[PDB]
């Protein structure tokens, strides 16, 4: 079925899942032509599949060159996303091969469904859900390695860091789609509030900052904050 | 011209025969349908005065033996049989005939429309979709269910059609995932056309059938059927050109035949937007997509 709040913490079950976000895989800037006509130029983009339970986030990065000669590109993203996530089961040993993936938007089921023919007892499933995983470019080294990429390439992270040495999934993953609906109701504001302060460092083999748990507390207070003011000023309200 | 006599009629029942009926009451002296063109299927199909669900008949042709009704008590339903006795069957109707017990089906000679519905449907493929074979007649109703329905219960009363399944193996070339489903060509041709039905003439005849019975016997996946199959053609950037032409003859009849009260239940809305307006056939059912928009505009 769909997912949505009322089956939410299912997400922290045992039953491995993914969730794909497709939001940037296909990219583009547009502007003008000598003629003074419109044209898009491609930017590489990525595959957002993450493992709400443990963190590990597969980012399947998308060089430009895959859409060359091509039509109907957003069209394609959708399959190409498909094919490339089912490669990602394929080469997962069978215990490691999810039992649902949730894709953040229904278009994406058809295309999954086809390329997940080989795979009838993995569900797919749409979401009600408004995750903020298109965010995931605010995040600065996971928007470097897209941006450097030379080829198609597959890089590995987690992207709760180390923080369920010490919390649950259910609020390692509260606290990533906090960090990540802040950054996309307003980047500039809430990279502000993570890096303010100098002396709290990101770590080498880390996406965040390496925030205590008083200190955590404070951010998310903050972020809070932000979205709120954002929904104030955005509706008049 | 052939004859299908009735023994009797016990109960009150709109008798169909093709595509006219008539209202018998009951115990009304009403022994048969006479002049029944040949060279044709055709089907006998009745709705109890007492029982408006319900609906049930006799696909037959009567090239392949001396048919008749009878009703069952017991079963209580009116019965198609063969009478393997050529002689004791045609003094049966005879004697009818002579007492002008029997109604004549009313064709008027310009009027080409069963023709039209049941240009290639065949008795031999109707009995591998209706499994029944010690007899030469298939029996459908309201209820039956079809194969593809029933694999998401009693096989012996399942319809028999083709599986079509657009999210398959099947329908689905591995690597070439994305342009098999968003262009069903090869699937229609290669693995349907070639394969399955081994030529255009039953694939429409299976489309014709189905049709039938979705609109005489008001069954649901005969409906679900035919749409498929229309969804098959019409989603296929390939089509051989007689075989569009032919379909939007075929499709024509079927709509212009279609009972205007019933417009709402047995035409998709999503599958005929999507062929007439979307597909890549779009501009190939001139005279089916004419007849749509001025007779059911509000379905479009
Ligand atoms: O749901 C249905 N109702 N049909 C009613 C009918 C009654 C008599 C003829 S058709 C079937 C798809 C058509």
């Amino acid at each position: 079925g769909a997912m949505n709040s009322s089956n939410y913490a299912e997400l922290f079950n045992n039953d491995i899942k993914l969730f794909v976000d497709d939001t940037n895989v296909y990219r583009v800037t547009v502007h003008k032509t000598f003629e003074g006509n419109v044209a898009t130029k491609a930017i590489n983009g990525c595959i957002f599949t993450l493992n709400p339970k443990t963190g590990h986030l597969f980012l399947k990065i998308i060089h430009t060159s895959v859409w060359a000669g091509q039509k109907r590109l957003s069209q394609l993203a959708k399959w190409k996303t498909a094919e490339e996530v089912s490669a990602l089961v394929r080469s997962l040993p069978k215990e490691e091969q999810p039992k649902q993936i949730i894709v953040t938007r229904k278009a994406m089921l058809d295309p999954l469904e086809v390329h997940m023919l080989d795979f009838p007892n993995i569900a797919i499933r749409p979401t009600e859900l408004r995750l903020p995983f298109s965010a995931a470019m605010s995040i600065d080294k996971l928007s470097d390695v897209v941006m450097k990429a030379t080829e198609p390439q597959m890089v590995l992270f987690n992207i709760y860091d180390d923080w369920l040495d010490r919390i649950s999934s259910y609020t390692a993953f509260s606290r990533l789609t906090l960090l990540l609906r802040a950054l996309k109701t307003n980047e500039e504001s809430a990279k502000m509030i993570l890096l303010s302060d100098p002396t709290i460092t990101i770590k080498s083999y880390h996406l965040w900052p390496s925030f205590t748990d008083e200190q955590w507390i404070t951010i998310e207070s903050q972020m809070r904050d932000l979205i709120l003011t954002e929904y104030g000023r955005k509706y008049n309200v | 011209m052939n004859t299908v006599p009735f023994t009797s009629a016990p109960i009150e029942v709109t008798i169909g025969i093709d595509q006219y009926s008539f209202n018998v009451k009951e115990n009304q002296p009403f022994h048969g349908i006479k002049d029944i063109p040949i060279g044709h299927v055709h089907v006998i199909h009745f709705q109890h005065a007492d029982n408006s669900s319900m609906r049930y008949g006799y696909w037959f042709d009567c090239r392949m033996g001396n048919f008749y009704i009878q009703y069952d008590p017991k079963d209580g339903l009116y019965k198609m049989m063969e009478e393997r006795d050529g002689a004791k069957f045609e003094n049966i109707v005879h004697n009818f005939k002579e007492r002008q017990m029997m109604v004549s089906y009313p064709k008027i000679d310009e009027d080409d429309t069963w023709y039209n519905l049941t240009e290639f449907v065949q008795m031999d493929k109707i009995r591998k979709i209706v499994r029944k074979d010690e007899n030469q007649f298939s029996y459908v109703d309201s209820s039956m269910t079809t194969v593809q329905e029933n694999e998401l219960s009693d096989p012996a009363h399942s319809l028999n059609y083709t599986v079509i399944n657009f999210k398959s193996r099947e329908a689905i070339r591995p690597g070439h995932e994305m342009e098999d489903f968003l262009d069903k060509s090869y699937y229609l041709n290669t693995v349907m056309l070639q394969g399955i039905f081994k030529n255009s003439s039953n694939y429409f005849g299976e489309l014709q059938f189905a049709f039938l019975n979705a609109m005489f016997f008001g069954n649901y996946g005969s409906s679900l059927q035919w749409h498929a199959m229309i969804e098959l053609i019409c989603s296929s950037a390939t089509v051989p050109k007689h075989m569009l032409d032919k379909l939007d003859e075929i499709l024509y009849y079927q709509i212009k035949t279609l009972p205007e009260q019933y417009s709402d239940i047995l035409l998709n809305e999503r599958v005929w937007n999507i062929c007439l307006y979307s597909s890549f056939q779009k501009n190939s059912l001139h005279n089916t997509e004419k007849i749509m928009e001025n007779k059911y505009p509000e379905l479009l």
